[PDB]
């Protein structure tokens, strides 16, 4: 009664060819491949190839629990007002770094840090942006938000993970952000008591430390694997596939520590029936002839870059 | 601790170490449930006469080596649900006379099991369930040839190297239920007799082919797995029980000795003719909750020994079962299917049918010689061997006069057939045979049957009907319980039901519009032999 | 279509999976001991933190079609020129309609900028309905580069409303950020000058194509009832879910999973919990706990 040893990819690869042919046909709303012989042979025209290259070319753990803790903004009465008081267009939220490091003892542990504000202004639309206290004088831009009006107070969430980690590792005694109104070259909240705070989330210091589902390589050439001439560009693409059966692990109250890590790679989602499925995909642009004019089209979610159990 | 002749039974809680004040003559010691965090050899070694030692559910983590070697007469050690895996290399020394050893619940893992134990020549039973075992390497079960039962359920077993059970020639019982196994490529345990691979992730199951030796497996449980096919069990001739339930087994002698096949919840859509031939001598066949569309057992000699056939909650549309084919079929379950029209003599040809459930179908009966019905009716009129019948929710609007005239059944249920117009004397042939009758939810205005004439009747149900008066009882009733809920009954005078009290002991009248003043004798009936 | 589900078994499978998932995410070998938990309610600060963390705060192919910017010397230099502040771009709306006739066909559209070559530059993209109009779109922080590169702003909605009610010529403005207390970056076409100029790479549905199953099931989890855990203090169970149902051979569908597809979650929400580790309380957040919606893959 021995466990199954190997998996024959020589069958699964062809079974993937069978399905990906159908996916190519379906994505273009084609019942059968078009006739290639009628269009005279020749290169794709230069402008069409430039368009195809424009679409082709590039441009521009989380499983384990995270202890949550929060650090409240310093009182506006003593550190903040004396040099960075509230103005018509800006506010300044300063935080004590000593207690910030008390909340998270090591910078490597911090996973997420959400600066949170509560807004009292209800109906007037406004564009506001968030800057870091970068030095004794300077500021650096983090992000901005468009405040869609609403009739009730609401909580804002600003992701400040990198700034907070930099603060833990290099920060001084007092630091903070500026949140100020957007303005151009040609041209509110509680505390400015539910005052703004940093909801840190970090791994606890006491907790810092061919079978399984994986993406498996497959390259498809339209000319020989699918026997297609009607598709002119690209010649082929990597339609890599997911394999590796995810077994359901029957849980139990008392579990050995090295076995508690088996869930994160066989059933992260606590599904009743896990299966190895694609997690991340990206499109495939193509050029082909229907009628007598080339067509540049983008087919979405074709390549496989990652696989996950359920 | 409590004391009995040559036996000590320490209570659930109160002790931190093994007591040193017990008699040296102690033969049985129970210490389970206690806060014992270790077993040092010094206190325990005094009791060399120990034969049984239940240390179960303690906090034991450290076992001093040689502690269990000194007790030469120990026969049963139970260390269940302790904290052994947090340890004591060779903590359990050699165990010459231990016949049973329970280690379940300790969270033992692969690698530590192989050094925690020692030589156990006479070990008959070993329990390792509820642990964190993940792999059965070549070197797992060495040094225990006399093992006959192995328990490994609730483990995380994913891999089993070829020959992991090679050192267990006498194993007969192997329980791998609720494990993480995923594909079984071989089966060569000639000694094994019981195999439980239920609640696993097995997608495929395979065995040896053309073996030079026989196999002794008799009981295979392969259910709640991911099996996509019916396994090739040609090499398992002696299998008696097989439960493939809750798999994904679509169908496309090896099982001549199988007696109980449970093939429900298996996405099956068709039963090929060659399939049922291999199931000769089968006595139970559960095909419930499949996508099956028609049963085609028309071949003579198909399923000769089958006593039960469960086809409930399929999409079954018609039955092609042949005459004298299902000869031994005693019970036939067909509820929840979509039977509309059948040959009239479908169920009459079942030679030894005893129970028939047709609830949720839309079959229509007919009375045969008396008041013939339309084409496509089913002739219940002449099923001599039948004893219990159900026609609930068959949407029967009219019941024929000779519906059951030559079928001496004992229980009949016609409930929830709205608007059922019972023809006068429709149930005429059941007066001397029927014991229970139900007509709930029919909405019928009047009982069109001579109900007191049913000498053999024992219980009755007429609830949720527009009924207003009952036929006049005139003799000592064989009835025992009568159910009349939510009906339009207004009076129950003695002239109408007198004689029921001789055998009646339970009654239901709640929800009915009884006359507040004219009920009369009902209040006195309520005194004794009645309820509500 | 065919299915043979036992819903009760699926539910119990997810209950026993939630047990192991919660224990594994916390890496608790066994449920923590309650032998020294203080009596009474949780501290006010702990409940405040728990409330703080608990509160809320297409399949078918697309037609690719470029449309180039109007020549800067022909319609733009007449009223606007590149300056220290901003660059101005304008597009022939009739050409946009020619490329994509009706709004309902557009799916995506991005303005493909090219940077010729320096310093960390903050640039933002505006609309320009007219000289007096102001409407922000997006921005990017352009790090120094050693080579020219393309950079894109997703501008789908603006192009769709242009197709709905656009005029003849309108466009964008690319401005350097103005901290409220210069456009050093160089662009092609606002210095090779006449080609590789900014354009919209439209994606649209062609007119010749334009014209229970897998779903989330409800399942409440009560820690004390179905798992038997006394050590989770809040919530008193959480409203988890699962999903089930056949998937025929879908926005993110791809048959590359196996011979048959699967019904799997797309959106999952974390669960914050509070519990006592020995003497002191701890608030944790577990990710991918609550199933919101499911795909077919």
């Amino acid at each position: 009664l021995s466990t199954c040893k190997t998996i024959d990819m020589e069958l699964v690869k062809r079974k993937r060819i069978e399905a990906i042919r159908g996916q190519i046909l379906s994505k273009l709303r084609l019942a059968s491949p078009p006739s290639q012989g009628e269009v005279p042979p020749g290169p794709l025209p230069e402008a069409v190839l430039a368009l195809y290259n424009s679409t082709r070319d590039r441009v521009a753990a989380d499983y384990y629990a995270k202890e949550v803790t929060r650090v409240l903004m310093v009182e506006t009465h003593n550190e903040i007002y004396d040099k960075f008081k509230q103005s018509t267009h800006s506010i300044y939220m300063f935080f004590n770094t000593s207690e910030l490091r008390e909340a998270v003892p090591e910078p490597v542990l911090l996973s997420r840090a959400e600066l949170r504000l509560l807004r009292l202004k209800l109906k007037v639309e406004q564009h506001v942006e968030l800057y870091q206290k970068y030095s004794n004088n300077s500021w650096r831009y983090l992000s901005n938000r468009l405040l869609a009006p609403s009739d009730s107070p609401e909580w804002l969430s600003f992701d400040v993970t990198g700034v907070v980690r930099q603060w833990l590792s290099r920060g001084g005694e007092i630091e903070g952000f500026r949140l100020s109104a957007h303005c151009s070259c040609d041209s509110d909240i509680n505390g400015f008591m539910n005052r703004p705070f940093l909801l840190l989330m970090a791994t606890p210091l006491e907790r810092a430390q061919e079978k399984n589902c994986c993406v498996r390589q497959l390259y498809i050439d339209f000319r020989k694997d699918l026997g297609w001439k009607w598709i002119h560009e690209p010649k082929g693409y990597h339609a890599n596939f997911c394999l590796g059966p995810c077994p359901y692990i029957w849980s139990l109250d008392t579990q050995y520590s090295k076995v508690l890590a088996l869930y994160n790679q066989h059933n992260p989602g606590a599904s009743a029936a896990p299966c190895c499925v694609p997690q991340a995909l990206e499109p495939l642009p193509i050029v082909y002839y229907v009628g007598r004019k080339p067509k540049v089209e983008q087919l979405s979610n074709m390549i496989v870059r990652s696989c996950k159990c359920s | 601790c409590k004391m009995v002749d040559k036996k000590v039974s320490c209570q659930v809680l109160g002790l931190l170490q093994v007591p040193s004040v017990l008699p040296p003559d102690t033969e049985t010691l129970d210490l389970s449930g206690n806060q014992l965090r270790s077993i040092l050899a010094s206190p325990l070694g005094f009791y060399t006469a120990l034969r049984h030692l239940d240390l179960s559910t303690n906090e034991i983590s450290f076992l001093q080596p040689g502690a269990f070697q000194a007790l030469t007469h120990l026969e049963h050690l139970s260390l269940a649900h302790n904290r052994l895996a947090m340890a004591s290399a060779g903590g359990l020394g050699p165990l010459p006379r231990v016949t049973s050893l329970d280690l379940s619940g300790n969270s033992l893992y692969s690698g530590l099991l192989e050094r925690l134990l020692g030589e156990a020549p006479s070990l008959h039973t070993l329990s390792l369930a509820e642990n964190s075992l993940t792999r059965l390497t070549r070197h797992t079960f060495r040094d225990m040839p006399a093992l006959e039962q192995l328990d490994l359920h609730s483990n995380v077993l994913m891999d089993i190297e070829d020959g992991a059970f090679e050192g267990l020639p006498r194993l007969t019982h192997l329980n791998l239920s609720r494990n993480s196994l995923t594909c079984i490529s071989d089966f060569s345990l000639q000694q094994l007799r019981v195999l439980d691979l239920s609640c696993n992730s097995i997608e495929a199951f395979q065995t040896a082919s053309q073996p030079q030796a026989e196999f002794q497996l008799t009981w295979l449980d392969l259910r709640e797995n991911k099996l996509l096919h019916f396994p090739d069990l040609a090499a398992l001739p002696r299998l008696i029980y097989l439960n493939l339930s809750n798999n994904l087994i679509r169908l496309p002698r090896p099982l001549s000795q199988l007696l109980n096949l449970d093939l429900s919840y298996n996405e099956i859509e068709l039963i090929p003719d060659s399939f049922l031939e291999h199931l000769t001598s089968l006595c139970f066949l559960n095909l419930s909750r499949n996508c099956l569309r028609t049963f085609e057992a028309r071949r003579l000699g198909s399923l000769p020994c089958l006593m039960l056939l469960d086809l409930s909650h399929n999409a079954l549309e018609t039955l092609e079962l042949g005459a004298r084919a299902l000869g031994s079929l005693r019970t036939l379950l067909l509820q929840g299917n979509a039977l509309r029209d059948l040959p009239p003599y479908t169920f009459a040809n079942l030679a030894s049918l005893q129970r028939l459930n047709l609830q949720g179908n839309r079959v229509s009966p007919c009375g045969g010689p008396d008041e013939p019905g339309p084409s496509g009716c089913v002739a219940f009129s002449g099923i001599t061997s039948l004893r219990s019948l159900s026609l609930v929710d068959n949407e029967i609007e009219l019941l024929r006069a000779g519906a059951f005239l030559h079928t001496p059944l004992t229980e009949l249920d016609l409930s929830s057939n709205p608007g059922l117009e019972v023809a006068t004397g429709a149930l005429g042939g059941l007066e001397a045979s029927l014991e229970v009758l139900a007509l709930q939810g029919n909405g019928l205005m009047v009982l069109q049957v001579d109900l007191p004439c049913f000498i053999c009747l024992k219980r009755l149900n007429l609830a949720e009907n527009r009924l207003s008066h009952l036929p006049a009882w005139t003799q000592a009733v064989s009835l025992e319980v009568l159910d009349l809920r939510n009906n339009s009954f207004s009076l129950l005078p003695g002239s109408a039901m007198g004689g029921l009290e001789t055998s009646l002991r339970r009654l239901y009248l709640q929800g009915n519009p009884l006359s507040c003043c004219g009920n009369g004798w009902l209040a006195a009936q309520l005194h004794q032999g009645r309820v509500d």
